[PDB]
Order: C-alpha cells, then structure tokens, then sequence
C-alpha cells in the first residue's frame, strides 16, 4: 500500500507461483486472496 | 391528521369541478360520466361516435387549449359488453392540467382513427392495432409494431396467457431457427395473495 | 342489436374481398419462392395457403370475414415487403413433428393427450 | 423399471422421453445429426470426444440443459469406455475414416474398436446395440474398407449378436463427401437414399424394440446410373479406395429388412438436390 | 460425519442418495460431487446446555439485532428441556 | 426564468468581422482545441493495474448470494420462504421438510443464478439473515449447468468465508 | 502533481486552468471510511400517547371520484388562473 | 417587434385590424347559429369580452400582456383554430340531446 | 347508425390465435372460489372465477421444478354476474362447465337457548 | 450496425424520399409481467425501462404510487429524492451528449466524460450498494439512507465537474465543422412541435417556455433556485447549448440542495407501507407482522385509474396506472419521451441524407427500451 499514487493505485498484490499446483509465475488469477485481504485491498475500510 | 398526510387543495377540485361541469353542459350530446378526482386529474366517460368532434373541441375553444396529446390505451378489461376503454389523455400548455377522456367500446366495432386531428396519434393508434386489435376507419396504415411478423393472437389480451405458443431453437437438421410448441422448466407459480378482509369500505359495491 | 360492422353489407363483399385476395396470394407466390430461396415446391405451398384459407370456412358473419381479408391483406404486404426472411415463410410450414395422430392408441401410449 | 427413465408429456427441449443414447464419435456428419434428432425427441446423450473441446463445444447447443453429458476417451483402452458405458440405456457406433493413419489402419478402428465396445456392451447389459456399416461390404474383394467394414459386422453379428448391423447406401446430405468430391473441381449401379430418412429409421428402431437381432440396409428410391448424376449435378451446378467404392457397384439386397418393414417414406432426390446444390434441368433416368 | 454409500460417493444429510441404477451417477462421472463436510445435525450434539435457575429465560443468539429475535422460553417442565425453535441449543433450571 | 442563447448578433464593425474572418481563413481556434488535446495528453492517467488492483466498491455491494450460520451453531435459515415469495423472478426453489430433531429443516434450496436480477429484496427479507449478498463478484463460469445453485453448494460456499460477510453487516446493520 | 514545474507549465500554458489544484483526480482528498457507528432517531411518529393510526389515517381517506351528471350568466371559466409569462432571471443572462 | 421567441412563427405588422375582421367573420358564422344553443352564448360572451379588450388598446406589448395568451401570435393563430372549428361545429350538432345509453354496469369501476 | 347487423354467436376463437388443439382439447371451468376455511373471510366471494383444468407437471430431470407443457395452466379470469362468464365462454369458443353459486345459510342462534332451564343446550364449563 | 433498430430507407441518392422505421426488436413483456406480479416486484421494471435515468424513473414510479396512496413523503427523504435526480439528470444528459459525439467522431471527450461517469457510478455504490440498477426507493419513502462521510466529497466532484465541464464547452462548441455539420438538421415549428407529441429537450430547442418542474412542483424544486434555457432556432447545436446550460443548472441545484439538507428522517411514518427498521423489526411484534404480510401480500391499494408525468431527461416521462382493489397492479402504461421524439421522424429528416438521419437518430436522446412500450 502506497501514500504517492491516487486513488485506485493504493494497494496492490503479488502472488506467487504453485500454491495449488498452476505453474502461475505466468498468467495469475483472481479468486486468491484470503478475504481479510479481499476486505484490505478492495478498500472497504481503511485497516490492514 | 396533521404530519406526513399527502396535502390536498379545494382549489384545483373546485376549478376543475366547475369546469367540467361547464364541458358536459356545453357538450350535451356525448358526456357520460364527469369524475373528478380526489387528486385532482379529470376523467370524463364517453360514447364512441364523436370521438373527433370531442378531439377538434378539445384542441382548441379558447377557454382551455389543451395542446397536447398523451396516453390512449383501451386497457383491457374482461366481463363488460363493451370491454375495451380508449383513454385520450390531454395536457395543456397555458393553463396546466390534465383531463382524460375514457370512451368505450368493444371489441368489433371500430373506433374512428384519431390521427386526422392530431399527428402524433398514428404510432399509438397501430400499437394499439398490433397488440389489442381496435381497428379503424380511414387510417393510412395498419402494420404490425413491437411483435413478431409471423405472431398472432393480441397477446396484451386476458385471453392470453403468460407464455406464448411459439420457443425459436436453431437446428442443423433444417438450418434454421424454428419455432416449436413451449417446454417450460419451471411452473411459473402464481402467488394467490387475495387476502380478505376489506381494507378499504367506502369502495365496496353493494350487493344483491 | 344495432351493431357497426367493418365494410360490408352481406357476404357478397366480403366474398369478393377475399376473392381478390387469394387472387393476390397466387400472383403474389412465385417472384417471393424465387426470392426467398427456398426449398419448397410451388404446389405445396399453393395447396397449404388455399388450405389455410380452407381453414376457416366455418365463420359466416361478414365482420369476421372482413377482418381476416385485413389480416391476410397484412400479410401480403409483409411478404411483398422483404421484411419477413425464411423464417416466418418455414414458420408457416410444419416440419417439427410432433407427429401424434388422431389415434386413441397413440394417444394411450403417450399418455394425458386426449 | 426404476423412475426417471419413463417418458413423461412431449419431446424435446428437456423433456423426459424414455431412452438414454450413448453415441460413439458424432464429431462427423450423421451423429451430429442424430444428436440434433435425439434433441429434437428430448432424450439424454452420452458422448464422449477424442477430439478438442471446441469441436463438441460448438456442437453443444443443439440440446437444452441437462440434455447432453461430454466425457473423453481413447481408442486403445477399456477402463475409459467401461466409465462409458457405466449407467447406459442404448449405444450407437458410428466409425469410418477416408484415409488411414500413422496410429490406426482401417482395420483394428473397424475390428478393435467393435470388439471393445460391444465387449462392455454385452457387459454392461444394454438393449439396442446399434453399429453402422455400409451397402455391399463383401468379405470378398474390390475394397480394403469395405471387406475391413464387413470383418467389423462378422464381428458385430458374433459378440452380443442381439444387435442391429445397419448399412444404408452412399447418403447424401448437407455435408455430404462424395457428392462435395462430385462438386468441387464408367458403369455403375447406384442408388442413394437421403440422410433423414436414414436417421428416422434409425430413431423409430431405437425407440422400438423387437430390433434386438435384426440387421438393416437402406435404399435409394430412383435406381439410375452415376453418369446422369454427374449430369444433373454440372446442370445444375451450372482417396483410391473412395474413388473405387462409388465406382464398383450399389445395388439392392432385399432379403434383409429395409424401409417399409420399419414403415417410412422415403425422400426423393430432387428436393435435396435443390436444397444442398448452392454456392430446372432435372434429368430423373431411374432405370428400373 | 460423512458417510459412504454401497455405491461408493459421500452421502449427503438430505437423505437423497443414490441407487445402483441411477443416471446422475453417470452424469457425476468425472467431476466432484460437491458435499459439505458441515454437518449441523452433531454440532448441536457438541453444544454445552446451560443451566438457568429462572423460571422463563430468553434467547437472542449473541447480538442486539444480530441473529434471531428476542424468543422467550419456557422450563416450567422438569425433564424436558427448553429448546429454542430459533437456537436449537437447550437449557436447564437450577432452583 | 428562462434564459436562452444565441440570440446576440456578430458585430458589423469591421474590426470584430475580420477577427472572425481570421478565425475562418487561418485555422485559430481548432489549434487552440489541439492544444487542449495535448494539455490533458501531458497527464499521467487514471488506470488500473488489473490483475494486481481492484478497484473501490461499497460495503453494501450484493454479489455471490452466500449463505452463514449460526455462532458454533447450526444451519441460519428456518425455510419460512419470505425469499422466495419476494423474489422478482421466481428464482428461489425451497423444498422443505423438517427433520425428526424438532429443528425445522429443508430440503432443496434453489437460486437459479441465472435468474437472479440481483436485488437485496432476499437479503432485506430475510429475517436471520441466512442468505446473504455476498461481497466478491468472480463466477465466469464456463459452463450452463454450474451456474444452478444448490443447498450443500451455499453451505460450502459460506465455509470458505464469513469475517468478510460479519465485517459487512457489523458496518451495515446500523443503517437498516 | 508529483512532477517537474515545467511540464506543469506546458499544462498552464495549453490551458490556463491552474491544474495543479484542481487535477479531478484524489490523493488524500478522500473522508476517510470506517465511520463512527451511527444512531439514528425516529421521526415524528413512535411518539407515545397521541398517535392513534386513525389519526394518521390516510390511506382511509381516499374518496371515491366525484360524480357530475351526463349519464345572463357570467360563466365560461377556465381550469386555471393563466400563467405569468416569464422573465429572464438574473444569473448570467442574455444578451 | 423584431425577432421574437417561438420558432415558426413570423410576426405580422397590424394584429389589430386583421383580429378585429377575424372576429367579425366569427360572430357572422356565430350569427348562422340557433340561439337556444348555449354554445352561441358562451363563444359570444368570450368573443365580445376579448374584443372590447381589443377595442380600447392601441400599444402591442401592453396589449400582450393586459390581454393573456402571451405574446401575440398565440392570439392570432388561436383565432384562426376557433373559426376551424366554427366551421367543423356548423356540422356535427354537438347541441343534441342523447345518443343512446351505454349498458350502464359498465362503468361501475373495481368490479 | 343502426347499420348491417346480423344476430349469432361472435367469432373472436378464429382470432385469437390459439389452435384447435387446446380449443377442443382443454375445457374451461366458471365458479365462486372458496372462502379459506381456516380464516373467516367472504371477501373472495362475489368474484365469478374462470380456470382452467390442470396437466402433466412433470419432475425436471436436473433441477426437481414442475416441467410442464401447459401454457393455459396459469390463468384465472374475474367476473361479476354468471351472464357475463357464460357470454364469455361462447365468445371465445372452449367449452365450459359452470358450477352453481352455494351462499351460506343464515343461521338463527340466541343466548338465551344456549343458556335456557330445561333443553339440552347447556356448555356446563363457560 | 448501421441503440439498434431496422431502417427501411426509400431514397434519391444522397437526398432521400421516406425512411421507416422498424422498431420494436427489444420488447420484453414489461407490461405483462407487471400485471402478473406485486409492486414491489414490478419496481425494478420502472428502474430499468430506461435504464439511463435510474433513478428518475424510480422518483416517477414511486410519486406515482405515493400520489395515489395519500402518504407525505418525509423531508429528508424528499431533499435526497431531488438531490439523486439532479444527479440522475446530469448522468443522462452527459450520455447522451457523449454518445452523439462519439456517433460523429470526437473520441476523447467522449472518455472524459466517462472517466466522470465513473466517479458517479461508484457514487451508486457507495450510497446504495448497486452499480446501475439501484433500487434504493419504496413508494412511502427513500429507503436505507446515505452513510457518514460523502457530502464533502460530493462537493469536490462539484467543483471539478464544473471544471470539467468548462474545459468541454472549451475542447469542443465553436468548434468548427461540428457547428458546420449541426445548423440546419433538426427544425421542428411550434405548432409541429405541439401536434408532433415532441416533449421536454426538443420544446426546449424550439418554442416553448416549458417545464414540467417549473409548471407543477411535485417536491421542493420550487423552493431551490434555478432557470432552465430555452432554445430558439432550434438549430441542434443551439439544442447541444441548452443541454449543457440544464447540466450546468442541474449543479447550481446541487450546490443549493448541499445548502438546504435538514437532517430529518428516512422513511414515512408508517409501517404498514414502509417495512421498519430492525430494532422493532426483531424485538417487536406488530412490525415483525407488518414486515411478514408486508412482503408476502404486499400493501393494499385503494382502487382507481391515475396517471403522473415528470421531467425525465429524455422530456415528459408518462405513467398511467390502473389498480384494483388489491396488492397487484392492474395494468400500468409508460408514455416514453424517446417515442415521442421518434414519432416525427418523417418531418425531422425528410430533407437531408442518410449521415444527417443518423445524426438526428443521435441529436435525440434514446435508448429503444423505453420507446419499446
Ligand atoms: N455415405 C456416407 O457418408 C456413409 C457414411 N457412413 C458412416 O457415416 C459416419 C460419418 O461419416 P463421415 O462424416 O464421412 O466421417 P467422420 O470421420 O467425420 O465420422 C466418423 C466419426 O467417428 C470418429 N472416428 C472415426 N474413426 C475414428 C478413429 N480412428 N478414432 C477416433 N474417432 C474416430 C470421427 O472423428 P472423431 O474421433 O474426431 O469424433 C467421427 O466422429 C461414419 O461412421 C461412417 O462410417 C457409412 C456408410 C456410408
Ligand atoms: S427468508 Fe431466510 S429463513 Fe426464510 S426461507 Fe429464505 S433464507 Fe430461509
Ligand atoms: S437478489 Fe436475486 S435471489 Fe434475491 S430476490 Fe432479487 S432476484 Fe431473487
Ligand atoms: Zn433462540
């Protein structure tokens, strides 16, 4: 989560590579990220 | 009765009285019925002969011009002999209200093609033509709007029914998109909400 | 029982409407099965309009009659148009069977349809 | 029998018809016909594709939901079509190549793959077995497809001989391969017969039973010669072994049941012709 | 608690499951059968009953507005506790 | 109150004529609109990193329709069918029956997802609030069948989250 | 914003609109989510010892639609009093 | 004046003399009329209310203003809608008594 | 103006469009639905309903929905007076079956006989 | 592709004879549903028939209702109601204006003033928790009303949308070959523009001094203050100039609506129309009641035929219902200001060619869902 850029570049993510087998250092998926951080990263607060 | 009633006024009801009241006596040959209601818009019953001597009086007189041509619809409602209401709804320009002249008829007997006074009559009177079926005498054209070409059968009608009698599928077998007889998957379950009890009495007709 | 009808004063009008209108449909076929591109035989499509027709031979107050020159007067215009595609024109024909006679025993073994 | 196999009001766009039909291949011309058939009745279809999903994806929506299932297999293994034919009311199979390949000859698709399907037929305790073959497929000579074909119905006939080996002529149809070999660009008996007619046939003896055991062969109902068919079809229209077979011979083998045995009508050419002939001189020889 | 069928796929808690003839079996070939492994039958049977030595006790669900409404019971009976149709989760008396 | 335009003449002086006259021959003011043109080209824009940013939303945003339960407890809904009565378009199948517990049960729940105009009539219905609007919106689904809700489906759909669903209504059970 | 001068110079001079405090796009501009918890009063019902729902009865009163007949005097009235033709207000005429 | 506001509509120079002679026209085919016809009476009362505002106003905007139906060519084509339709009104009686009655269950509204 | 006219039935089933085969097929049927017996309410009187009779509903083999093949399955009509049901019915064609109206008999009951010296008629708990 | 429609053009080249048009392909039973289900269920119909107007729409379907059912909405629920059709308003002028402009050519402005659109549709969000189809609005009041911490915001989006409002009226308008293409497409006379049923924005390009606001205020537009334009030629461009002056007006109403918000109340005092909030939802029995038979059968209506009308952005928005005795609504009509303006197609492009005719199918604003009736 960055303070410099605008609204709609606050946070953003990095997922990494085979966390069920995918080979997804390439071509990464939505539908990743454990919902506290889909609470965080969609801005539906202003908490970590 | 004071907070968070919905205001009315004695003066647009006895304006609107009065004036309707003058219309049925100067017009003593077609008026019916002169309701007012409570929220004041007018609504006047007539006799389907002189549709457009009512129309050529209601365009003009001086006294309430009334320029402007709106909602028509002959709404369909069963049980009556003379089942279909043609609805001319006209608002004015200079002076700001709103009356409505429900004429009846039936289903056969024609009524007589309002578009020879008005010019925005004649999308209106061939949706009517399409979807219920009031046919007119000396109208220019008579297509069908907001339907299928190959459809038939007046579907705004309580004679119809919720699904058609038509389901387009396309097969390669004939290499087209056919219309076959309806397959429906789920029962379409009307909710009967009729609930007694009669919750507002000063509307109740009396009985035998 | 003062009742308006639509055009006509007996059935002889409506007779020659609807005369005039089959006329109208046999002149008004081939230039359309020529146009359309279709797969059907000029006879067969002759013998299902003049079945359609035959259709309804069982209304005799001349209103109705008129109204149905109205409708078939509409479709001709339609169809004189380029409006309609193949469609509607294989619409009129039936070539998904649904193929239940009149059989009652064909109506026993698919059953609840009298 | 257990429920939701009995047939319930009208057919088609998931209705509840009586059969369930496991087709094998359908990819090509006459399954997927059969397929839109099966739809056009309302059953449900068991296919499963070798080939990629966008073949079978794009042949998808010919049925409503529910109506079709798509499962893969190979044509070397029985574990894979056993899970085939695992819950299976009826099967079909449908088979032929113009060519061979480098992995299958025109033997052992025709020999291994009836063999190992009719196997787990007979297995499985299905009704119906119904496998495609074509007119005069001699054991004899004149045709490595046609005496391969003709193995494929010794075959056929020998395990679960309840079965129905149904050889139609050379069909024509909307896509249609020697007749679009006659198009894009000797003596011989022929007689072809249209593709509906042969896929109603195929759909009334499998919604008939009493067929269980009973081959069938389809004819054509004009009997004229090859030439004037390459007549009328410049007219209007203004492999070897391919090429071979509609030269040899096709002729008529009326001691198996045919057409009016099973009671259709059958289609003439003429109309067909004028429907698959885009992109009025009609000859019509029909010698006896 | 999960169980296994004669056929051999997880039976669910709606007793709806298969016989050895039925076609869904052949329609679930090759992708789960999705079954929840959350039985709500046994984690009633893993809930404490508490014991109130009043006469007539409520129920909320833990939240003002939060849950079912305010239900109030009754355990005027000795041997048969009070179950809230809301809850499920019974009580006890301790005069 | 009414204040219409165009309706002030060009002036027959010769200074504003030939101003305009110079506007027409020598191309001013359309340069002028290139040099917006290149004012706002000389931003930096308002994008989005897709697959690592997602963007704002509310929350009150009604997507998944996801079931909860209760705290350690048992299954939230009661079958008492007020979704499916309210429901815009039928979507809502419940078959129920009560198990022999005395704790009334069901026995089918349905929401067909293609049906669904996505309300919040079931959710403001609801007096448990078993079914809930959910806050992600991902299905993509490839194919027909899967979009077709079932019981055990929802449930294991609920067991994947809540703190996101409970972090929702504790913001949102205030305003109504 | 966090750039050179002089490209915030070039935007100034394309079009003197003084982009650097009015650029539409927020940094820190934004009120804060994760309100306070609101608390929320009633309106001028749910006060106690007066309001009879038939004093606030209006659903009841809704009349029928009043009828009139046809089923030297100074008269020939109109349904309203005419308009004023109006004026062109103050804010930014023309011309 | 010069210009005015509505859009299809050019000013005349004398809506004076002109409005006068067109009322003079409405009470001649006004004269063509039974008097036991109240219409006569209601269209004369109007007529001769709104021309002896004419008679005595020799200013155009205070005219247009004194007098309603703002500004001016509203009047004019207003008049020519009332001779329209005092001419469609020398035909179709609307003075008569009744037509016969509708089935008069018909419009009893809830049903 | 008192024109053509000629007395008969009307012919309004050759044009609205439904075919014969649920003309002749499925029959139509006029009566005053029932009051609710749990409640007590006579407002659903006066209110001629039309139905229709009722078909296959089959199971859908995926879903479990009521698959059927009845487009007419799911229409009621209202109407005031039995006249008006019956013109309709020759009006549109289909056949009719038309059960007779069954008011409700008003019923003499007194206090004093549900409380007198001598008869039968005694609560003996309230 | 030439909204979608069929045109049968009969033509000279490049100077026509007749057009017609075959519209009508996107009907989708509105009318019949409605009359086969509740009001509450027929509400989203009037949120999307136009889809545009969002929230208009809403105001109109639900004063509708109101008007007929005797029930004062509360003031807040009012001043929120006038704020959120300002709002409504702006987001279908700023459509239609883009959508024209893009038809002809002009590519960026067309994104700006999405970007812009963007900012309003997370407003949506953020007040309701839809994106477009918002329902938020029960006849008896303005439902679950806006959180904490979002005027001030709206006041920013004031100031710059003013902003970037000017910089259109910059980028664009006297520009030179888009006047050149709109002068002479689009005359419509006064008495064509009566006789001819065109509503709102055309009456505004030509003739009349017209609104339906300013001629019956149905809510507290007659105490904010404000003055529409008016078009006079009607010349399309002087039509495109009295858009943006009643955007730029619909902003003075904002700023006015930002001054004049009294912290009220949500909905009416009643909750047999209104279904309560959740305290004495739960905890309470009468409203536990009302809530359930409020859902289930819905809200009884007295019986009548009514008919209301409002300034929608496209001109007179229509909607005449019919209801007897009962929860269901008998039978509800929709006068759309878009087939009004389609109506005289004929005598709007009988003398020009086939560009022009797309550029006056633009010039008025439609969506062919609310002309499909
Ligand atoms: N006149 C005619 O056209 C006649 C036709 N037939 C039969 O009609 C059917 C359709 O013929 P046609 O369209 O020309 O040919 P196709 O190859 O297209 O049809 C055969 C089907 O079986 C599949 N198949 C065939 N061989 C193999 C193999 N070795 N491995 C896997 N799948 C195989 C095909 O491809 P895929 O695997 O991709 O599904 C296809 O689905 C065939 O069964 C043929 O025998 C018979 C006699 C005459
Ligand atoms: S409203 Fe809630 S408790 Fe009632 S049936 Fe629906 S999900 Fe279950
Ligand atoms: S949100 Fe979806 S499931 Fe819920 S009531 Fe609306 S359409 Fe039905
Ligand atoms: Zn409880």
């Amino acid at each position: 989560e960055d303070n410099k850029q605008f609204f709609g570049r606050h946070r953003w993510v990095i997922y990494t590579t085979e966390m069920n087998g995918k080979n997804t250092f390439w071509d990464v998926d939505g539908s990743m990220v454990p919902p506290e951080w889909h609470r965080w990263l969609h801005c539906m607060t202003d908490d970590p | 009765t004071r907070p968070t009633v919905r205001p009315r006024n004695d003066v647009a009801h006895k304006q609107l009285s009065a004036f309707g009241e003058y219309v049925a006596e100067i017009l003593p040959k077609y008026v019916q019925q002169v309701q007012v209601s409570c929220f004041s818009e007018l609504e006047i019953c007539i006799h389907p002969d002189g549709v457009i001597p009512v129309l050529t009086f209601l365009r003009d007189h001086s006294n309430a011009q009334f320029k402007s041509l709106a909602d028509l619809t002959a709404v369909d409602i069963p049980t009556r002999q003379n089942r279909f209401e043609i609805v001319y709804n006209l608002l004015s320009l200079r002076f700001n209200s709103r009356i409505r002249v429900k004429t009846y008829t039936d289903e056969l007997t024609p009524v007589e093609s309002s578009v020879s006074v008005y010019k925005a009559a004649n999308w209106y009177e061939r949706e009517i033509w399409d979807m219920f079926g009031v046919f007119f005498a000396n109208h220019p054209d008579l297509r069908r709007i907001l339907t299928d070409y190959g459809f038939e059968g007046h579907p705004f009608r309580k004679d119809f029914p919720l699904s058609g009698y038509v389901e387009l599928r396309y097969d390669d077998e004939v290499k087209r998109v056919v219309a076959e007889p309806v397959e429906l998957a789920q029962e379409f379950r009307k909710f009967d909400l009729n609930s007694p009890w009669e919750a507002f009495p000063a509307y109740r007709q009396p009985p035998e | 029982t003062s009742v308006k009808p639509i055009f006509s004063r007996d059935m002889n009008e409506a007779k020659r409407r609807v005369r005039e209108l089959y006329r109208a449909w046999y002149r008004e076929v081939p230039n359309t099965v020529h146009l359309f591109q279709l797969d059907i035989s000029v006879k067969q499509g002759r013998d299902k309009v003049r079945e359609m027709f035959k259709k309804n031979a069982h209304v005799t107050d001349p209103r109705v009659v008129d109204l149905l020159v109205i409708k078939g007067k509409m479709e001709l215009e339609e169809t004189i148009n380029v409006w309609k595609q193949r469609t509607h024109v294989m619409r009129f024909f039936h070539e998904t069977e649904a193929p239940r006679p009149k059989d009652f025993l064909s109506k026993f073994y698919v059953g609840h349809d009298p | 029998l257990h429920h939701a196999v009995i047939p319930h009001g009208k057919g088609g766009r998931s209705s509840v018809s009586g059969i369930v039909a496991t087709v094998f291949g359908a990819t090509g011309f006459l399954g997927r016909y059969l397929v839109n058939h099966l739809g056009r009745m309302g059953s449900q279809v068991i296919v499963p594709y070798r080939c990629e999903p966008y073949d079978t994806m794009h042949l998808r929506p010919m049925g409503d939901l529910g109506q079709i299932i798509f499962m893969d297999w190979n044509g070397r293994d029985k574990d894979s079509i056993r899970r085939a034919v695992e819950h299976s009311n009826v099967v079909i199979n449908l088979v032929g190549r113009e060519w061979e390949t480098k992995n299958f000859d025109f033997e052992d698709v025709f020999v291994k793959i009836p063999q190992a399907i009719a196997q787990v037929s007979k297995e499985a305790g299905v009704e119906k077995f119904i496998h495609i073959s074509h007119l005069n497929a001699d054991i004899k000579s004149s045709s490595k497809y046609l005496r391969n074909k003709a193995v494929g119905e010794k075959e056929v006939r020998e395990t679960f001989p309840e079965a129905t080996i149904i050889k139609p002529a050379d069909i024509f149809g909307r896509e249609d391969r020697f007749l679009n070999y006659f198009a894009n660009i000797k003596k011989t008996v022929k007689q072809p017969v249209y593709i509906v007619d042969v896929t109603k046939g195929i759909i009334n003896a499998i919604k008939d039973p009493d067929a269980r055991g009973k081959t069938f062969a389809f004819v054509g109902p004009n009997r004229y010669l090859l030439f004037d068919l390459v007549q009328y079809v410049f007219a209007v229209a203004h492999t070897r072994d391919k090429v071979e077979r509609i030269h040899t011979t096709d002729r008529t083998l009326p001691h198996l049941p045919g057409l009016e045995d099973l009671g259709v009508q059958a289609t003439p050419l003429e109309l067909k012709a004028i429907e698959v002939l885009r992109r009025s001189e009609i000859e019509d020889v029909q010698p006896a | 608690g999960v169980r296994t069928s004669p056929t051999g796929e997880k039976v669910t808690h709606t007793g709806q499951v298969y016989d050895d003839e039925d076609y869904r079996r052949v329609r679930f070939v090759g992708r789960q059968k999705e079954v929840n492994e959350n039985f709500a039958i046994d984690l009633i049977a893993e809930q404490p009953v508490s014991q109130v030595g009043s006469r007539v006790i409520s129920c909320d669900g833990g939240g003002g507005a939060l849950g079912h409404p305010r239900v109030y019971i009754n355990l005027d009976k000795e041997t048969k506790t009070g179950t809230c149709g809301y809850c499920g989760l019974q009580f006890r008396q301790q005069h | 109150t009414y204040k219409y335009v165009n309706l002030r003449e060009p002036s027959m002086d010769m200074k504003s004529v030939t101003d305009r006259a110079a506007q027409t021959l020598l191309w001013t003011e359309l340069i002028r609109g290139l040099g917006m043109t290149l004012s706002y080209l000389f931003r930096e824009p308002a994008t989005i990193n897709y697959p690592f940013e997602k963007g704002p939303l509310s929350p009150r945003f009604r997507g998944e329709h996801a079931l909860r339960r209760y705290p350690s407890g048992e299954e939230r809904c009661i079958a008492c069918k007020l979704c499916e009565a309210v429901c815009p378009a039928q979507a809502i199948t419940i078959e129920a029956e009560p198990r022999a517990d005395g704790s009334r049960r069901t026995t089918r729940y349905d929401i067909d997802m293609t049906k669904c105009i996505y309300c919040g009539f079931c959710q403001e219905a609801c007096p448990v609030d078993a079914i809930v609007e959910g806050p992600n919106f991902e299905f993509s689904t490839e194919t027909h069948e899967e979009l077709l809700y079932n019981k055990e489906k929802l449930l294991n759909n609920g067991d994947k989250w809540e703190a996101e669903i409970a972090a929702n209504i504790q913001a949102d059970y205030l305003y109504r | 914003a966090s750039a050179t001068r002089l490209i915030q110079g070039l935007r100034n001079w394309a079009s003197g609109r003084d982009l650097q405090a009015k650029l539409q796009l927020r940094y820190q501009e934004i009120s804060k989510r994760t309100q306070p918890p609101p608390k929320l009063p009633v309106g001028p019902s749910h006060r106690l010892s007066n309001n009879y729902y038939c004093a606030r009865d209006g659903r009841r009163e809704a009349m029928p639609p009043s009828i009139v007949m046809s089923s030297s005097e100074k008269k020939a009235v109109s349904p309203a009093p005419p308009i004023k033709r109006w004026e062109l207000s103050q804010d930014e005429p023309y011309l | 004046k010069k210009t005015t506001g509505l859009v299809g509509l050019a000013v005349c120079e004398t809506p004076h003399e002109r409005l006068k002679i067109l009322y003079t026209k409405i009470l001649d085919v006004l004269g063509h009329i039974p008097k036991n016809a109240a219409y006569r009476k209601y269209t004369e009362q109007i007529t001769n209310e709104k021309l002896s505002i004419v008679k005595a106003e020799p200013d155009v905007k205070k005219l247009e203003e004194q007098l309603q139906g703002g500004q001016i060519e509203e009047v004019i084509l207003q008049a020519e809608n009332e001779l329209s339709l005092a001419r469609k009104m020398i035909q179709w009686k609307p003075w008569e008594p009744l037509v016969e009655e509708p089935p008069a269950s018909q419009w009893k509204w809830p049903i | 103006t008192q024109l053509i006219t000629v007395d008969e039935k009307l012919d309004i089933t050759t044009l609205t469009g439904v075919p014969e085969e649920h003309i002749k097929t499925r029959k139509a049927r006029i009566f005053v639905p029932a009051r609710n017996n749990m409640q007590s309410g006579v407002n659903n009187t006066k209110k001629w309903k039309m139905e229709f009779d009722t078909r296959e509903r089959w199971e859908n083999p995926l879903m479990g929905w009521a698959s059927t093949a009845d487009p007419l399955s799911n229409l009621v009509l209202t109407f005031s007076t039995k006249e008006d049901a019956i013109a309709f019915a020759e009006k549109n064609g289909w056949s009719y079956d038309v059960e007779e109206r069954k008011v409700p008999k008003p019923k003499s009951k007194s206090y004093g006989a549900n409380f007198s010296w001598n008869k039968r008629t005694r609560v003996s708990t309230k | 592709h030439p909204g979608v429609l069929r045109l049968v053009m009969e033509l000279s080249g490049e100077m026509v004879r007749k057009c017609d048009p075959h519209i009508g392909l996107l009907h989708r039973g509105t009318e019949k549903l409605i009359e086969y289900k509740t009001y509450l269920q027929a509400l989203p119909y009037f949120d999307r028939l136009d889809y545009v107007s969002m929230m208009c729409n809403e105001q109109a379907y639900s004063l509708a209702v109101e008007k007929l059912l005797n029930i004062q909405p509360p003031p807040r629920a009012q001043w929120i109601r006038v704020l959120f059709g300002e709002i409504t308003r702006l987001l279908n002028h700023i459509m239609a204006v883009t959508t024209h402009a893009l038809d002809i050519g002009a590519m960026t402005p067309f994104f700006w003033m999405f970007e812009e659109r963007e900012k309003m549709f997370e407003f949506y969000e953020r007040v309701s928790g839809a994106r477009m189809h918002a329902a938020y609005v029960r006849p008896g009041g303005v439902h679950q009303d806006l959180p904490l911490g979002l005027m001030d915001d709206i006041y920013e989006f004031s100031k710059n949308f003013s902003l970037r409002i000017d910089e259109l009226e910059e980028m664009l308008t006297n520009n030179r070959i888009w006047r050149n293409r709109t002068v002479d497409i689009g005359v419509v006379t006064a008495e064509d523009a009566l006789n001819y049923g065109f509503s709102g924005v055309m009456l505004r390009g030509s003739g009349i001094q017209w609104d339906l606001r300013k001629t019956q205020p149905y809510d507290v537009y007659d105490q904010v203050e404000f003055d529409v334009p008016i078009g006079s030629r009607g010349d399309c461009y002087d039509r495109y100039l009295c858009r943006v002056e009643e955007m730029r007006q619909s902003i003075r109403i904002i700023s006015q609506c930002l001054n004049k918000m009294p912290p009220g109340e949500i909905k009416v005092d009643d909750a047999k129309v209104s279904p309560p909030k959740r305290a004495e939802m739960k905890t309470s029995m009468e409203s536990l009641i009302h809530h359930f038979k409020l859902y289930t059968e819905g809200y009884q209506v007295p019986p009548g035929a009514t008919y209301t009308a409002i300034e929608a952005p496209k001109g007179e928005f229509g909607v005449y219902l019919v209801s007897d005795g009962s929860s269901r609504p008998y039978r509800c009509k929709i006068k759309a200001p878009g087939f009004a303006h389609l109506a005289g197609l004929d005598k709007m492009s009988k003398g020009h060619m086939l560009a022009d005719v797309v550029a006056i199918i633009g010039t008025q604003d439609i969506v062919f869902g609310e002309v499909d009736r």
